[PDB]
């Protein structure tokens, strides 16, 4: 092998040809950077602000839940309901949350007294836009930091907080306002149904919130929520509970999908 | 040093030298200590490497170096991420035992290429005799070859082999077949006579492995086993280095860069990566990712694979190869060295010239009666027919009738063959007329009488006479005539005609053929009734003064296909040389006969004698030819030789060691040559193997030769050789076309992750799509133009500088990667953006966002319509930007293979779908691409969408633009070859 030295003198050709191809070879370069670009200007001069194109991964919407604690595969709730410092980490992340929802936060909003689908098509509301709908914190009554500033937690009871995903001209339906129902997904044989109880009544999200016309339109928009006072649950148990969407326009088997029309989450009320 | 000297030394000198006797043999003991010394007589049988580490470097190298590490990192992230208890990334386990799939099967693909792989110790243990007949302790007994020894006395007999290296101190009437030594199956006497200074010339040796025809010997064993003249042929024949060959060097090369090319990128965007804030953890899955983006992994497959499909079409035209490196090697070949006999020749002694009428007519010597036939309207040349055809003792074998004359079985020797075939060409039969006119008396060639002669009855029941027809020595045939056939008449032998007949029988006789006198006379009735009273051995008929009737002269001869093919090659530039083991003077005409030698050309010793000047005087210069013997080969220096293969272009050599056979192949390999060698005999196995491509004969061929060669002419028709340069320059052309397409790809297959590593926008193209295009889409595009015909007339261009023009030189991976791959990855980043901005996510949006896009805890991403985006939602669009960039490049990988279709012609000026399996190849492109898009199970089995069909149409000026920035470079080189736009922006 001896000594393989390096090849400077390898400046493959002449130090006027490498000034001749790469002023050609950026002259390609650039000229398709430009291209390109005018592609990219003509592809943002084809769109539509308020309304997507089309919604080709948005057939059923997802559904979330506060308070957001997860660990390995999956969301898990496991406090103690008589220690106190277990349950304001939870308890904490419910309240500023909520942080953006208030009165006052909802300084932006109107509201709706219509019970349908919220249909607007010209622009009114304050700066050229679509109006909204309210939501505030005592709407979930007795989940909303009062009279319960730490939502059911020290009480073995607590309140959760499942949050749809909002979606541009979405029409679930509006025969009905679709509701929550939280319940076990493995039916203990020994005990009883997860008997539980929704804010608003019926655990429903109004169809004046409907439909959504992009962040544009109804810039302040907030979604609706529902917070279900879990009572059921025994102490010292490992419970699977599943915070379904029922709907016209929503389904909830999507075997691919765990966060899509329902949200699940296991949950233990330790003692 | 083993130089063979014993064929000198006397008989006494001998006893001392292997402490024996010269009647009794050795001593039965020491017969041991020898073989206690010397080891057994036989060949040591050299094992190459085992069968399977053959398969273990096949797993190794530039590509295969790589696709190691690249799956141990994905098991070391299907390692890291499940004793943690994360069963999402089985992405990485797919992406781990699909890559060592692709390091095996190529690995596969690199060692299905050994076709044979036979030993050639295989059959130089079948030319070898079991047992021989020796003596020791004074007794006569029957002994096994392998126990012979140095100084063993041996008896040979005609029908055997011969058992060792023995000089002969003995022996009656005895003689072998030296074939094996110097391709020559004439019968070599041998004597007690110390008849040259070169033992491979002079007759008191015998050669191991030789074929004793006939008569009886006895001498001395000189060599054993492997240090016998056939053992030292079998060393060199497996002993040579196994030098990689043209393609495999030329595919070394590139591996080499695109080894080089893979290593710096991922390796300077590893240091990018810990340094825009990626933890070691992650900054070794962007390497990885590079690597199997950048590396085109079923290219190796695309090579091979193109290499068969002109295997096959070189086996349809009747020439199989033994392992496809072999495929091409023809076409970069600069130096055809050939053994003369049996390769160029019929190694069939054959009729070729018939001095009469004062005048040589010129015979025809095909093997299938093509060319020029000679004057037979002559009264003096049927008589001339008349005598041969009866004084001829040979014979045809019963049942040959639908067999030709040239290749019909003939008893007898090789003289009296080739007349009675020439005999039953120009006759109808020659068996039959030889009947019709009885025969009465004879005497059969003898060497007191140096001449044959015989006296028959006639056909014709009118005439009683007898006519006497005799052949022999040219010379003796005139010195017992003295009468003479000319044009009908017949003359006095005056001094005049005695001078015209040593004319051409030493005219002929520089045309190196055998020459043979005939002459006749018809004996009177008056003196020799019709049944008179012929008595041979008191010799009352006259013998002498006799009608000379007409020389014949014999040669051999080359097969039919061969003076074209010689040609052809020439004009496609390359050198061609004759190295033959045959006379010299065989050799020369042979060689102008084929056309080694041109028109006009001059040896020294041609010159000097036509201007009647010494040959030292000669300007060496001067000559176009020149020949060179098995001596003065020995006698000179290679700096000689250099210097007179550069000084004269048409090179014949002759009488040659197979050792030296060897020598001169190699002599011109380290001029930098891709040499051939054809060739059919034992002789010719050495330089068989150390040549380049090595081809035999397939019929012709002793086996040695066929184990050796990489190529086998089955039919034997020489003019194969011309179809193997057209393929091997035609594959040589048609695989660069097909490594550009798989290469400009690897660059849209590189950019996606790159970009996603550094501005942080969702991975545009995933490890799986990837390894789809590579390992599905386009492997049957890529391979398609092994289908292409050549733009220019391929056989008038001189071959290749193999040091210059390369498989993959470094214009040509610019001009895919840099400028093609970049309109390539132009395209697949107008798609990725169009699909992202039509669904929700606009451009400036991207950037950054990829660690909010990769969050299975965030089920909630508000997009640039505030739209929620669950983690699977997300994730299925990232799997319609896999699937929308991956078709972007199919779109371009179709005008990308129509102008990888023409180097130097436009596609316009020779056409579009000229090659119908280029086209059937797109179709398949197309249709295994909508396949994996719209199938239902795909979007969750491969990751592929059914993508909407705008999403086609996008890269669809990206791939016209490609066809026709190549359309506008190739009429660009045409219409100016010397200006910048040549001499950059070819390749
Ligand atoms: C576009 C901007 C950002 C990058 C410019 C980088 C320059 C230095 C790079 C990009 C393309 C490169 C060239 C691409 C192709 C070739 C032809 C080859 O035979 C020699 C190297 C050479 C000539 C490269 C030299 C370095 C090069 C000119
Ligand atoms: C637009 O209108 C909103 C009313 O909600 C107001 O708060 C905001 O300051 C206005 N901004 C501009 C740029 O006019
Ligand atoms: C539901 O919506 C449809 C709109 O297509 C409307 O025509 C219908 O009256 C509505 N029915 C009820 C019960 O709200
Ligand atoms: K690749
Ligand atoms: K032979
Ligand atoms: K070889
Ligand atoms: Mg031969």
């Amino acid at each position: 092998y001896c000594w393989n030295p390096d090849t400077g003198q390898m400046l493959g050709r002449t130090l006027s040809r490498w000034v001749w191809i790469s002023l050609y070879y950026v002259a390609f370069y650039v000229v398709m950077s430009g291209i390109f670009a005018l592609c990219i200007y003509v592809l943002m001069r084809t769109i539509d602000p308020y309304t997507p194109d089309y919604q080709d991964q948005l057939k059923s919407p997802g559904v979330t839940l506060r308070p957001d604690v997860y660990g390995e595969k999956g969301l898990d709730i496991s406090y103690n309901v008589s220690d106190s410092t277990t349950w304001a980490g939870l308890a904490h992340t419910l309240h500023r949350f909520l942080a953006g929802y208030s009165p006052a936060a909802q300084e932006g909003s109107i509201n709706c007294t219509s019970e349908k689908y919220f249909f607007q098509e010209s622009f009114l509301a304050p700066n050229h836009t679509k109006f909204s709908c309210k939501f505030t914190a005592d709407m979930l009554q007795n989940c909303s930091g009062r009279p319960d500033p730490t939502f059911g937690f020290a009480e073995g009871k607590p309140c959760f907080i499942i949050k749809m995903n909002r979606i541009v001209k979405f029409l679930p339906g509006n025969s009905t306002a679709p509701r929550v129902d939280c319940a076990f997904l493995d039916q203990p044989r020994d005990g009883p149904p997860l008997q539980v109880e929704y804010f608003p009544a019926n655990g429903t999200y109004s169809l004046h919130y409907f439909p959504y016309y992009g962040k544009k339109a109804q810039p302040h928009y907030s979604n609706p929520l529902v917070a279900a006072k879990l009572l059921n649950v025994p102490r010292n148990r490992d419970v699977v509970i599943v915070c379904k969407i029922l709907a016209e326009h929503v389904s909830f088997d999507n075997p691919h999908d765990p966060y899509e029309g329902k949200v699940e989450f296991k949950l233990k009320i330790q003692k | 040093g083993m130089e063979i000297n014993d064929h000198q030394l006397s008989v006494a000198e001998l006893e001392q030298k292997y402490q024996t006797s010269a009647t009794k043999g050795l001593s039965a003991s020491l017969a041991a200590e020898l073989l206690l010394r010397d080891g057994p007589n036989a060949l040591r049988p050299p094992r190459g490497t085992p069968e399977y580490v053959k398969f273990a470097r096949q797993l190794a190298g530039g590509l295969q170096c790589l696709m190691w590490v690249a799956a141990a990192i994905c098991l070391i992230a299907f390692a890291i991420q499940a004793s943690e208890g994360d069963l999402t990334t089985d992405d990485n386990l797919y992406l781990a035992l699909a890559l060592i799939a692709v390091v095996v099967v190529t690995g596969c693909f690199g060692y299905y290429q050994e076709f044979k792989s036979t030993n050639i110790i295989a059959s130089f243990k079948n030319l070898v005799p079991q047992q021989a007949t020796v003596i020791r302790d004074g007794d006569k007994f029957q002994i096994n070859a392998d126990q012979l020894v140095v100084g063993d006395l041996v008896e040979m007999k005609g029908g055997d082999r011969v058992p060792a290296d023995i000089r002969i101190l003995q022996a009656q009437g005895c003689k072998v077949d030296n074939s094996s030594l110097t391709g020559e199956s004439e019968p070599q006497t041998r004597s007690p006579e110390c008849t040259h200074e070169s033992p491979l010339e002079t007759r008191n040796i015998a050669f191991f492995s030789t074929m004793c025809l006939e008569g009886t010997a006895q001498g001395l064993v000189v060599n054993t086993g492997d240090r016998t003249i056939i053992g030292r042929i079998a060393s060199l024949a497996s002993g040579v280095e196994n030098e990689k060959t043209p393609i495999a060097i030329e595919i070394e090369h590139f591996v080499d860069i695109i080894a080089g090319l893979a290593i710096l990128f991922g390796a300077t965007f590893f240091i990018v990566a810990m340094c825009i804030g990626y933890t070691f953890l992650r900054a070794m899955v962007f390497f990885m990712a590079i690597v199997v983006a950048y590396v085109p992994e079923g290219l190796l497959a695309t090579v091979t694979v193109c290499l068969s499909l002109t295997a096959k079409r070189l086996a349809s035209k009747n020439c199989v190869v033994k392992n496809l490196e072999a495929v091409e090697t023809l076409g970069s070949t600069s130096v055809i060295c050939s053994d003369k006999t049996g390769t160029l020749t019929q190694n069939r002694m054959t009729v070729s010239h018939l001095w009469f009428d004062n005048h040589i007519h010129s015979a025809d010597t095909t093997e299938d009666q093509s060319g020029q036939t000679f004057d037979q309207s002559s009264e003096t040349w049927r008589a001339l027919c008349r005598v041969l055809t009866l004084c001829n003792r040979a014979a045809f074998k019963s049942g040959q009738d639908a067999v030709p004359v040239p290749k019909r079985i003939v008893i007898g020797d090789a003289s009296e063959t080739a007349l009675l075939k020439f005999s039953e060409l120009t006759l109808g039969n020659a068996m039959g007329y030889r009947e019709r006119f009885p025969k009465v008396c004879e005497i059969p060639f003898n060497s007191t009488n140096k001449f044959q002669l015989s006296i028959h009855t006639l056909e014709d029941p009118r005439d009683p006479r007898h006519v006497l027809v005799m052949k022999g020595a040219p010379e003796r045939v005139l010195e017992r005539c003295s009468s003479i056939l000319i044009k009908g008449q017949e003359l006095p032998l005056d001094e005049q005609w005695r001078e015209a007949f040593q004319t051409a029988y030493l005219s002929l006789g520089g045309l190196g053929e055998r020459v043979l006198g005939f002459c006749q006379l018809y004996l009177s009735e008056k003196d020799y009734p019709p049944g008179y009273a012929f008595d041979v051995e008191a010799m009352n008929f006259p013998t002498s003064g006799l009608c000379f009737a007409g020389l014949v002269s014999m040669i051999d001869p080359p097969r039919a296909t061969v003076p074209d093919a010689v040609l052809k090659c020439r004009t496609a530039g390359i050198r061609v040389i004759m190295v033959t083991g045959d006379h010299p003077i065989t050799a020369k005409a042979i060689a102008a006969s084929v056309g080694i030698i041109s028109e006009g050309s001059e040896t020294v010793e041609d010159i000097a004698a036509r201007l009647r000047v010494p040959v030292d005087q000669v300007n060496r210069k001067d000559a176009r030819a020149c020949v060179i013997n098995g001596m003065q080969l020995k006698d000179m220096d290679p700096s000689e030789l250099v210097e007179a293969l550069r000084t004269h272009p048409e090179m014949v050599f002759a009488r040659t060691s197979p050792q030296q056979k060897l020598v001169i192949v190699e002599s011109c390999q380290r001029l930098g040559a891709i040499v051939a060698v054809t060739g059919d005999g034992v002789n010719d196995s050495p330089a068989l193997k150390k040549a380049d491509i090595g081809v035999a004969m397939g019929i012709a061929g002793s086996d040695a030769a066929k184990n050796a060669a990489d190529m086998i002419l089955l039919d034997d028709n020489f003019a194969s050789i011309v179809t193997g340069v057209e393929q091997g320059r035609l594959i040589f052309d048609n695989l660069k076309k097909s490594i550009a397409y798989t290469l400009t790809k690897n660059i849209p297959e590189l950019t996606p992750y790159l970009i996603y590593i550094t501005v942080s926008v969702p991975l545009p193209l995933g490890c799986i799509t990837i390894l789809f295009i590579e390992l599905c889409t386009d492997i049957f595009p890529s391979v398609s133009l092994a289908y292409e015909k050549a733009e220019s007339d391929i056989m008038h261009l001189r071959p290749r500088n193999p040091k210059r023009d390369r498989l993959v030189n470094e214009p040509l991976a610019a001009y895919s990667y840099f400028q093609i791959g970049a309109i390539q990855s132009f395209a697949g980043f107008t798609d990725y953006f169009t699909a992202m901005a039509q669904e929700g996510w606009f451009p400036l949006l991207c950037v950054g966002l990829r660690p909010q896009w990769e969050n299975h805890h965030l089920q909630d991403l508000q997009d640039s319509y505030g739209q929620e985006w669950t983690f699977g939602q997300r994730l299925y669009q990232q799997y319609t930007c896999y699937t929308v960039f991956f078709i972007s490049i199919e779109m371009c990988q179709i005008a990308d293979v129509l102008i990888r279709k023409t180097r130097r012609l436009s596609a316009f000026q020779q056409g579009f779908f000229r090659n119908r399996i280029l086209v059937i190849a797109i179709v398949f492109q197309v249709c295994i691409g909508c396949f994996l898009c719209y199938c239902p199970g795909m979007p969750n089995i491969f990751n592929f969408m059914p993508i909407r069909f705008q999403w086609w149409l996008v890269p669809m000026p990206f791939s016209l633009l490609i066809f026709v920035y190549d359309e506008i470079r190739k009429l660009g080189v045409r219409c100016c070859p010397g200006s910048w736009w040549d001499q950059e922006l070819y390749y």
